[PDB]
DNA sequence: ATCGATGTATATATCTGACACGTGCCTGGAGACTAGGGAGTAATCCCCTTGGCGGTTAAAACGCGGGGGACAGCGCGTACGTGCGTTTAAGCGGTGCTAGAGCTGTCTACGACCAATTGAGCGGCCTCGGCACCGGGATTCTGAT
DNA sequence: ATCAGAATCCCGGTGCCGAGGCCGCTCAATTGGTCGTAGACAGCTCTAGCACCGCTTAAACGCACGTACGCGCTGTCCCCCGCGTTTTAACCGCCAAGGGGATTACTCCCTAGTCTCCAGGCACGTGTCAGATATATACATCGAT
């Protein structure tokens, strides 16, 4: 079971313009 | 050309008067698609796992209002 | 058997009272419901429904209309504070927002 | 099925010269819908706080009297008050 | 010229109760957004679904709108910005800007 | 008695780590979290039941009430546990 | 028995019974349970998991609540799942 | 007795918050929203224990208090 | 002598983690809050009720005053103000901040 | 460039009460079995959605000028952070009291359950008038003059 | 001040379609009566909150000062808004095909329910060690040297 490796984003919240 | 360039101009301009805004800047044309983009793509997941859990290859207005419901933004006039 | 008449009657309401202690009793809310429960929700439903209502009619009266539309409901839940505050994050369809001005004006 | 038909008796007590479009009907609906969702779930809520499987009277009073802020609450206790005791007359 | 025409349009926005966007380009919107993640074909969407939609997507906006005109005006400008926007959508909160 | 869920959250703590701990105060906050979490779960999966005229919970209405609660991509992993230890389960 | 008949650590009996008892439905299935204890098992796992990471970022072996409150501020998904709790003890993040 | 939250309590917790100039108008204004607030959330607390038949304001109608409100606060309730 | 403390009073405070404003006077306003509803009589509270509702009391102040300085902040200056303050109420929302 | 005392970090010891583990008891979970109905499933129907075409027509797109609005700089003033000394009431600890939570025992009045009955409410059908649209006229400001 | 040009207000006319009333059907509310049991009530007990007292001391209060900061003003520059013209495509109207929602009926497996048995999980107690804390040391350092 592979174990999610996280980042941050720029804006604080999970949804990204782009 | 892009279906979401077709939120005219015009049409967030006057969502803007509406709003009570008297003067508006250019970014403003291309940042408010994206939230209305954002927020409606929230509601849309709901809408059709809605759907998805029963037996419905179509969307209706009930699973539209079930999401806003669960949201927390209710709205009135479709729960009949 | 004697006549039977409506709850609603020997309530003196006119919200039905057969309706709602049925669906208090498909709600899932709990196992048992008491008799005077549907009795109380048929009275505060009817209240808040006059209460609405009452603006209603004065500001259809007041646009010189006879017949209520939903933009009245949208004028008359703004009003009232309490309603505002009950009904905080509710959207009204075809309700347009509450006509307001800037605080700079023009002369 | 609908409340429409006790939305329009109730239009009528308050007003006999005032009508009524249909999609105001609907939204009054779903108000009523809204309302008693709120109202019963915060009394199962709280019924099953104290370990008791039924819901009384006192349960939708206190239930009301959390939900309804201002003058409001008052007013819905005097109308339930009222009608239950008015009730006991069958 | 007609100077300072727009108050009265806003005041005209302010008494209509109309939809402001149109109804081909959002319903393509919602049929490409539709199509775009739920992986299937062909899914239908009702009448009433698509108007009660735009109706809750334009009282999104609209509120959106006059919560950033007022922390603009507060901030001492006129002219609406998009980093007020994106300001505003946090300062809201998780449920109310998001 | 008192109903608690203490050994459930110490057992998968030592699992996941053979050397922590976990304190008091942090213990009540773990119980606290899941049951709320459940009851979040559950008034979900009720009203998802009731709007479909279904009398009966199955492994149908618990997931599509954790995936439309649970954001991101921790519900596509939650989804996968779900099925593969019901799957577990009935493989008997 | 038949407890840990799906390999997991949470009970099936509790969860069942607080099913039929939170009267959520009339009736209730019985993969509904074994999906509740999985979900409830992955997700307080991830969050120990990360409270543990913090703790040993701190040098400490005692989760303290100021620890959970980092793991939970600290990823991106948590602070949407618990944007409408809070925790008590729990300080403000390091700006 | 609402003149115990001093002044440096106040500037503590715009400290905390991050707030580095505070300007002389806000212990005043800080009162009345604090007021407002405990007003309320003790309220809907003392209406759910006149609903209980004990008279004492126990930790478990005040989370519950709390829960309706918004705001469900961990450690205490359970 | 120790110049220039603000920097080291925010470092110390978003490190530490108890309960910053007293136990008796917030102990006392919630009694005076409390004695205008129980019909006369006094109400007796618990020891973890109070604690409990200090620690949301802060936590909800320490909310609010982190995103009034996000909209002072945005104003372009480092003082808040009272007014941006009353502002914030109505912007996170009718219910949330009022 | 050395010494003092003011602030900062760490290394040591020290001690403690909170943690973890062990024991013992028991109530809730499991096993086995039943009966019945909720739900799965297949066939059918017909409403409602999709889809495509022509013809208009408001609405979108585009270009241009100008003014008014954001913004940088600067100077003025002032209000809050910092330091110091003085003072107070929060806090520890400690002791006593009792109101009231909380558990247990009893008994009954209340609410589920069922069968029979009926009228209140739902589906449909109609018809007309309140309201939308439009067109002419009456008044009333407002920037261009 | 003086104006037509919009803008608003009102007003009769048409019109149309959606509101409101009526009719017929039917199933869900009502009535009556029995069964059982959750809950009302009362009593009893033992914790835990309340009150007080007295001592400590760390925190609060006030006051002088200085200097960093709000803010008003000005000047420059530019980026939207109004306006006219051009060009698209949304909208309406129409019909036509069919997919799938919705309904009905059939069957069966699954789950509630009961009894009976026992062990995982509860409470309690108690030893022990991680961590809080006090002190020393090392380190940056700022004022005197």
């Amino acid at each position: 079971k592979s174990r999610r490796i996280s980042r941050r984003p720029s804006d604080w919240w999970v949804v990204k313009s782009e | 050309r892009d279906n979401i360039q077709g939120i005219t101009k015009p049409a967030i301009r006057r969502l803007a008067r509406r709003g009570g805004v008297k003067r508006i800047s250019g970014l403003i044309y291309e940042e408010t698609r994206g939230v209305l983009k954002v927020f409606l793509e929230n509601v849309i997941r709901d809408a059709v796992t809605y759907t998805e859990h029963a037996k419905r290859k179509t969307v209706t207005a009930m699973d539209v209002v079930y999401a806003l419901k669960r949201q927390g933004r209710t709205l009135y006039g479709f729960g009949g | 058997r004697a006549k039977a008449k409506s709850r609603s009657s020997r309530a003196g309401l006119q919200f039905p009272v057969g309706r709602v202690h049925r669906l208090l009793r498909k709600g899932n809310y709990a196992e048992r419901v008491g008799a005077g429960a549907p009795v109380y929700m048929a009275a505060v439903l009817e209240y808040l429904t006059a209460e609405i209502l009452e603006l209603a009619g004065n500001a259809a009266r007041d646009n010189k209309k006879t017949r209520i539309i939903p933009r009245h409901l949208q004028l008359a839940i703004r009003n009232d504070e309490e309603l505002n505050k009950l009904l905080g994050k509710v959207t009204i369809a075809q309700g347009g927002v509450l006509p307001n001005i800037q605080a700079v004006l023009l002369p | 099925e609908s409340y429409s038909v006790y939305v329009y008796k109730v239009l009528k007590q308050v007003h006999p010269d005032t009508g009524i479009s249909s999609k105001a009907m609907g939204i009054m609906n779903s108000f009523v819908n809204d309302i008693f969702e709120r109202i019963a779930g915060e009394a199962s809520r709280l019924a099953h706080y104290n370990k008791r499987s039924t819901i009384t009277s006192r349960e939708i009073q206190t239930a009301v009297r959390l939900l309804l802020p201002g003058e409001l609450a008052k007013h819905a206790v005097s109308e339930g008050t009222k009608a239950v005791t008015k009730y006991t007359s069958s | 010229r007609r100077r300072q025409g727009w108050l009265k349009e806003i005041r005209k926005l302010q008494k209509s109760t109309h939809l402001l966007i149109r109804k081909l380009p959002f319903s393509r919107l919602a049929r490409e957004i539709c199509v775009k993640f739920t992986r299937g074909v062909d899914f239908n969407w009702q009448a009433q679904a698509l108007l009660a939609l735009q109706e809750a997507a334009e009282a999104f906006l609209v509120h959106l709108f006059e919560d950033a005109y007022l922390l603009t005006l507060h901030a001492g400008r006129v002219t609406l910005f998009p980093k007020d926007v994106q300001l505003a959508r946090r300062i809201r909160g998780l449920e109310e800007g998001l």
